[PDB]
């Protein structure tokens, strides 16, 4: 089974710049390789097939090259409608796809603003406690959230969600939700979320004391 | 385990140029991003720029975009901040820090001692 | 049989 | 003119069957091989199955072979995927796609790529039953204040299936709103939050209400979000 490996995982660029995307196959696929673009919520679009032939209706700034095991998609001048995920695909042996490269809009660094929310009394009366930490309007995407309950680091009891880049300001926002039983929540006082990001010189912690809200 | 030594600061006229250096000893830093911050008198330390691993790009604060550039000399375990078109408001102590997280979440455990840049005519 | 044979009319 | 319109998706319990349809218009359907390709939530593309133009030869990816059947009715310009014995791992957006047959003036001929695609049909394989969300306030405080800006929100928890929609102040408040993508919890139910940032000076003055709609269960909830003193 032929495995296609794409690199880099994310490319962060500005309109006008040249974008170079790579696809490496585990064994030769001759020239039987295609490239697709996909935007959120939409179907993929065929760009290039047989390694280097542009599909009808595809702008000339898209070009493909390579053969055998190493392939490249180049966008000579990126334009706003090109920010998307790109996949390669082979048809030499069955039909397989690479894992994707995201082409995202670069902007300046913005550290997240950090906010913590306690569980509501309504939820508590019902048996569960959700504690939410919000990281608002930040860039680049990489960030770490750590939960601490009475200073003890939590593991395995949180889930994160992240928005897509904002259409106007190109930032991300992210939530982290800590889920505890009501009985466990009521055993502890201090609930804290600790955030690091490359725009922050020190980690930012927000916390509350149970029952003082 | 690792020590960061900064140099290259000093007095420069408005519109002039300097290059700051941050030399790491004790551990190899090629696998880690390195960041520059600055602290003007009385203010908090503000982010300036980050050089990720070679090939992973550089990112900048709004206040220095277009004027300052980060670069690396991995063979000499050193990173640089090239500062052009300097203005009085750039006067500050400039610090470098290693991001100890290879996934780039900003775990800044080791810091240089700071170098003063003063922009005055 | 070849799963990668041409599946369209008139090869 | 080329169009592929899919229908038939929805929720299906494990072990049951679901049939997808792909109605083609704007090209000669009966001369093209046709494929199904799927995309699990948050993941990449996986080829599923192919059928020749005349309905004879059919091929399947290993994980669906013996459970799914591809067919076509050329007289109705429709392609079908019959999904049997479904499993949670079959949850995905399913696309039909036309085989990108290509030739030139010199006898070159290509195929085996996907040139036009349907809009996608979501198939959710789950035993969960239809359920509306419980809606809880995410109250503002000084632990949710950065500068002269505060954040507040609503937690929209434990619903099935997707989707929910959230508005603020009946649609009057849109600036600064972020409604996160749903996450599937270990319980098999979905949860998300919606947040907004607003001036801190407005907390004593302005009423903030989130309006949550979950059409599959006919759930409609307005939740007032009032400040706390953390």
């Amino acid at each position: 089974e032929i495995v296609l490996t794409q690199s880099p995982a994310t490319l962060s660029l500005s309109p006008g710049e040249r974008a170079t995307l790579s696809c490496r196959a585990s064994q030769s696929v001759s020239s039987y390789l295609a490239w697709y673009q996909q935007k959120p919520g939409q179907a993929p679009r065929l760009l290039i097939f047989d390694a280097s032939i542009r599909a009808t209706g595809i702008p000339a700034r898209f070009s493909g090259s390579g053969s055998g095991t190493d392939f490249t998609l180049t966008i000579s001048s990126l334009e706003p409608e090109d920010f998307a995920v790109y996949y390669c695909q082979q048809r030499s042996n069955w039909y397989t796809f690479g894992q994707g490269t995201k082409l995202e809009i670069k902007r300046t660094v913005a550290a997240p603003s950090v906010f913590i929310f306690p569980p509501s009394d309504e939820q508590l009366k019902s048996g569960t406690a959700s504690v939410v930490c919000l990281l608002n309007n930040f860039y680049p995407r990489e960030a770490k959230v750590q939960w601490k309950v009475d200073n003890a680091l939590q593991s395995g009891n949180s889930q994160e969600s992240v928005t897509e880049q904002d259409s106007k300001d190109s930032t991300y926002s992210l939530s982290s939700t800590l889920t505890l039983s009501k009985a466990d929540y009521e055993k502890h006082k201090v609930y804290a979320c600790e955030v690091t990001h490359q725009g922050l010189s020190s980690p930012v912690t927000k916390s509350f004391n149970r029952g003082e809200c | 385990x690792v020590q960061l030594x900064x140099s290259g600061g000093g007095x420069v006229q408005x519109g002039x140029s300097l290059x700051l250096s941050c030399x790491a000893x004790x551990x190899x830093x090629x696998x880690x991003x390195x960041x520059w911050x600055r602290q003007x008198p009385g203010x908090x330390r503000e982010x300036v720029x980050x050089x990720x691993x070679x090939x992973x790009x550089x990112x900048x604060x709004d206040s220095x975009x277009g004027r300052f550039t980060x670069s690396x000399d991995x063979x000499x375990x050193x990173x640089x901040l090239q500062x052009x078109x300097l203005x009085x408001x750039d006067x500050a102590x400039y610090y470098c820090x290693x991001x100890x997280x290879x996934x780039x979440x900003x775990x800044x455990x080791x810091w240089g001692x700071g170098t003063x840049v003063t922009v005055s005519s | 049989a070849n799963p990668n044979a041409n599946p369209n009319a008139n090869p | 003119q080329v169009q592929l319109v899919e229908s038939g998706g929805g929720v299906v319990q494990p072990g049951r069957s679901l049939r997808l349809s792909c109605a083609a218009s704007g090209f000669t359907f009966s001369i093209y091989g046709m494929h199904w390709v799927r995309q699990a939530p948050g993941k990449g593309l996986e080829w599923v199955a192919l059928i020749w133009y005349d309905g004879t030869n059919k091929y399947y990816t290993d994980s669906v072979k013996g459970r799914f059947t591809i067919s076509r009715d050329n007289s109705k310009n429709t392609l079908f995927l019959q999904m049997n014995s479904v499993r949670a791992e079959d949850t995905a957006v399913y696309y039909c796609a036309r085989d990108a047959h290509y030739s030139d003036s010199s006898g070159y001929s290509s195929w085996g790529y996907f040139d036009y695609w349907g809009q996608g049909s979501l198939v959710t394989v789950s035993s969960a039953s239809t359920k509306g969300p419980s809606v809880f306030p995410l109250a503002p405080s000084s632990k949710s204040t950065s500068g002269g800006t505060a954040a507040l929100g609503c937690l929209v928890k434990d619903y099935f299936p997707e989707p929910v929609t959230v508005s603020w102040n009946s649609g009057a408040l849109t600036s600064g709103v972020h409604t996160f993508p749903a996450v599937l919890q270990s319980s098999g139910l979905y949860s998300l939050s919606s947040v907004v940032t607003v001036p801190s000076s407005s907390l004593g003055t302005q009423t903030y209400i989130c309006n949550v709609n979950h059409k599959p269960s006919n759930t409609k909830v307005d939740k007032r979000v009032e400040p706390k003193s953390c």
